[PDB]
């Protein structure tokens, strides 16, 4: 059974940009020292991404328009999945992907979920009847290292994409979206399709130091090269400057 | 003919497109991994009684006919409707097994058509069935020496209902009009008979685990399938490769480029497919069309011979005296180490001439 | 040869219900397999629902997927046909076909059929 | 021929059915016109018309351009019935009812 937390109010969220960064594979092809011109949803650069930070508990419902980029610099894994629902009324159905110990569980259900969902799972209460189970054993995850974690969720004709990629970054000044590429990878194709336009994240508080940048996506047509081994070395926005699109 | 004339000047004139005819059918579909769970009807606990015989409804799987051997001797393969064979080319949208232990003395009984004591009073088989019926001996599994039994049936029965019903109603049974309602005695006992399984008894009445499967179709589409092609992978040729969804002709062969776990195909400048993965065995391949050109007839005129000469633009002459030039092969000259005026120009510094017997010359 | 008929409803409002009864009769129903089939004014045929005998599962189809469910009763011998959210394109003369699931495509007995209209 | 109201349209190039299957099948490339009226005052009676036949079973679809007029005997099942005309052993050729 759910219980809302007390003492806990508001916070006005900051903004900050994205070095070019958000940046995954179209198609499933393969291609080496090819500049294909792509039309689909990606990150444009230099977005002011959201700054969502917690040291305290920042957890608000934000909208899922056309795509959803989520990255993450943590080092004690905060953050273990996500809620995405249109209503969040228990009346529709609504994915939720949970991190376990040693696998990830992703259910499409319309579970209890309460106004403050966190973190052994005390987010709902019940189950009612659900049209999709998956556990996927293989789940999603030095002193002087830091993870960063990248997640691109695209919702277009029915089936809910999911882009991960994993990165170690070094810990810098006060933190945000650092220089290079990522190229992330497609990891998630489930067979869905119910109607998504809100989602929210899930933290866990380990009662006895992280932060998400969530973006949005919008139709852009951007430039790719691939290099010879078949992976993606940098990005033409094609709609950010004038030497963008004359490249 | 492709000069609309029946006198040919003096000079080469390409005619049309040679090209190399595919060889095989290779598919290569992926390794099915959705079976159908046909292990919890043959390889379950010992057995389900024949008053209450249970199915379970096998629909929306791939069921291969295959898992089924490698087994007990299983005999008496008797199927009605299809051929023993060739169930792995057809699919029924529903699939219905039955379990039940009957006596073995008379199995024949249970077949359409065939009617009498057993399969009368416990279960009735329709004249029309189009399943597979197959029965073997489970006495080492399913006996004890003390007398077994675990597995009842029907005797007191007063006519022929419908088929295909479980009778699981055991209310008090009258032989006559004699109101007994509820005796318990001689004349009116209890209508349920039982079983003793002794592997000292012979093989005549010994158990036997018997199975029938009813194939039902209806308007729904088809669910229950079989396994697919999967033919064997043959390269170094030209085969019409039939992948999930690339279909097409070329050649295959070894490729060094080293694909992405998640990426299965590959393009390339014109957007045409060039590497492929293998689904069931990870090995990438590179889809090349066989050898290919334009052929070219140089005639040094029908006014003064007929003897032609072929080349084939774009090929290594081996895959058609002959000889190799830069320009492709050459069949129907012949090489001179001398060198005249260019008279029938063919390329690479190399032309044709009709010298002196008379033949065509290349220098 | 042996044939019964079919009753119900012949007009509903666009919204409304209606509860169609296949009556039979003198046959051997419950190893058989019973659906429905209607027919469009000025179209050919389409397959609605089926119901089986051996183990009763039911298959609609892809259009009145949520929208038209039956249920075979033994006792009675009859099938019924209970439609919900009747549309106005939808009318159509249903026709009862029952067939034996050991056999062909072809069904063996057709009803009778009524036509209802929808405003 | 005679036919019913509803199977006016299986009479067309590429149109299935029943009557387009067994009865009377039109190629694709038909160059043809087909005229049809209505005959309820000179085909029918209110006594029970049964004087028109018309083949619901067949092995196979009837090709375009062929006159079936055998009496084979249909086989709905596995059952050799030799001819009977009894269980899954249909006629294959049935009557209309014109009222
Ligand atoms: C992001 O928004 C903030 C507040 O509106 C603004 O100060 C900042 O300049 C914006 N940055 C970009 C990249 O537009
Ligand atoms: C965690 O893993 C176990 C074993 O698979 C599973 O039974 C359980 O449902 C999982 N818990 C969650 C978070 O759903
Ligand atoms: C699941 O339950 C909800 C709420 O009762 C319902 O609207 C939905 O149609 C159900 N889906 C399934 C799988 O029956
Ligand atoms: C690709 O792989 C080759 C061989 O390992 C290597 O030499 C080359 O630098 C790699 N290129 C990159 C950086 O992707
Ligand atoms: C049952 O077990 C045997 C032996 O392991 C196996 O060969 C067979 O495939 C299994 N499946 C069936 C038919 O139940
Ligand atoms: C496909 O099945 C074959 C036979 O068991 C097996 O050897 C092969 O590795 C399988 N491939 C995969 C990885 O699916
Ligand atoms: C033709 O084949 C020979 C022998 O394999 C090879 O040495 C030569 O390079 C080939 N030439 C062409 C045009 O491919």
């Amino acid at each position: 059974q759910c219980v809302n937390l007390t003492t806990r109010t508001q916070l006005p969220p900051a903004y900050t940009n994205s070095f070019t960064r958000g940046v995954y594979y179209p198609d499933k092809v393969f291609r080496s020292s090819v500049l294909h011109s792509t039309q689909d949803l990606f990150l444009p650069f230099f977005s002011n991404v959201t700054w969502f930070h917690v040291i305290r508990f920042d957890n608000p419902v934000l909208p899922f328009n056309d795509g959803v980029y989520f990255a993450s610099i943590e080092k004690s894994n905060i953050i273990r999945g996500w809620i995405f629902g249109t209503t969040l009324d228990s009346k529709t159905q609504s994915l939720l992907i949970v991190n376990n110990a040693t696998n990830v569980v992703i259910k499409v259900c319309e579970f209890q979920f309460c106004n403050d969902p966190f973190l052994e799972f005390r987010v709902y209460s019940s189950a009612n009847n659900c049209t999709f189970e998956y556990v996927s054993q293989p789940f999603l995850m030095q002193g002087n290292f830091k993870n960063l974690r990248e997640f691109v969720f695209k919702n277009i004709d029915g089936y809910f994409k999911i882009y991960s990629k994993h990165t170690p970054i070094i810990v810098r000044e006060p933190e945000d979206l650092p220089q290079g590429f990522s190229a992330l990878e497609p990891l998630v194709d489930l067979p869905i399709g119910i109607n998504i336009t809100r989602f929210q994240t899930l933290l866990a508080l380990h009662r006895s130091a992280a932060a998400y940048y969530v973006g949005y996506l919008q139709p852009r047509t951007f430039l790719l090269k691939y290099n010879e081994n078949g992976t993606i070395t940098d990005a033409v926005d094609c709609a950010l400057d004038p030497l963008s699109e004359t490249k | 003919c492709t000069l609309k004339s029946f006198t040919v000047e003096k000079g080469i004139y390409q005619t049309s497109n040679f090209r190399v005819q595919p060889t095989e059918s290779i598919v290569r579909f992926p390794n099915i991994t959705n079976l159908c769970p046909f292990d919890e009807v043959f390889n379950a606990t010992r057995f389900a009684s024949v008053y209450a015989w249970n199915r379970k409804r096998i629909s929306n799987c791939v069921a291969d006919y295959s898992v089924l051997y490698n087994l007990a001797p299983f005999f008496t393969f008797k199927c009605y409707g299809v051929s023993p064979t060739k169930l792995n080319d057809l699919c029924f949208t529903n699939v219905y097994a039955d379990s039940f232990v009957i006596r073995g003395d008379e199995v024949r009984q249970i077949a359409p058509g065939q009617t009498g004591n057993i399969a009368d009073y416990n279960y009735k088989l329709p004249d029309d069935f189009t399943g597979c019926v197959i029965a073997w001996n489970s006495n080492k599994l399913d006996s004890k020496v003390s007398g077994n039994y675990n597995y009842l049936y029907r005797l007191f029965r007063k006519s022929n209902l419908k088929p295909f019903e479980r009778d699981i109603s055991t209310e008090i049974y009258q032989a006559g009009n004699k109101p007994c309602n509820g005796v318990a005695g001689f004349n009116c006992y209890f209508p349920l008979r039982s079983y003793s399984f002794r592997p000292t008894y012979g093989v005549g009445h010994q158990p036997y685990r018997v199975v029938v499967l009813s194939f039902e179709l209806l308007h729904a589409p088809a669910t229950v399938c079989g396994p697919k092609k999967s033919t064997n992978l043959v390269k170094n040729k030209c085969v019409n490769f039939n992948f999930n969804g690339l279909k097409g002709t070329g050649v295959l062969t070894e490729s060094n480029k080293k694909f992405l776990p998640f990426q299965q195909f590959g393009r390339d400048i014109a957007d045409t497919t060039d590497a492929v993965r293998d689904p069931q065995t990870l090995e990438i391949l590179d889809i090349t069309p066989c050898s290919f050109g334009g052929v070219s007839v140089i005639t040094p005129g029908t006014n003064t011979s007929n003897q032609v000469a072929v080349l084939y633009q774009g090929v290594n002459c081996t895959e058609v005296n002959v000889f190799q030039t830069r320009a492709g092969c050459l069949i129907g000259a012949e090489y001179v180490n001398n060198s005249y005026e260019c008279d029938i120009p063919i390329g690479a510094g190399i032309c044709a001439s009709y010298q002196t017997s008379q033949s065509i010359i290349a220098y | 040869e042996v044939q019964l008929v079919e009753s119900g409803g012949g007009l509903v409002q666009p919204g409304g219900s209606l509860r169609l009864s296949c009556a039979a009769s003198d046959f051997y129903f419950d190893y058989y397999e019973m659906s429905w089939v209607r027919q469009a004014p000025g179209q050919g045929l389409e397959w609605v629902s089926t119901i089986s005998g051996l183990g009763g599962a039911t298959y609609y189809a892809d259009s009145v997927k949520g929208r038209f469910t039956i249920s075979r009763d033994n006792s009675k011998n009859t099938l019924y046909l209970q439609m919900n959210s009747l549309r106005a394109e939808d009318t159509a003369l249903y026709y009862c076909a029952t067939r034996s699931p050991f056999g062909d495509y072809a069904f063996s007995y057709w009803g009778q059929g009524t036509l209802v209209t929808v405003s």
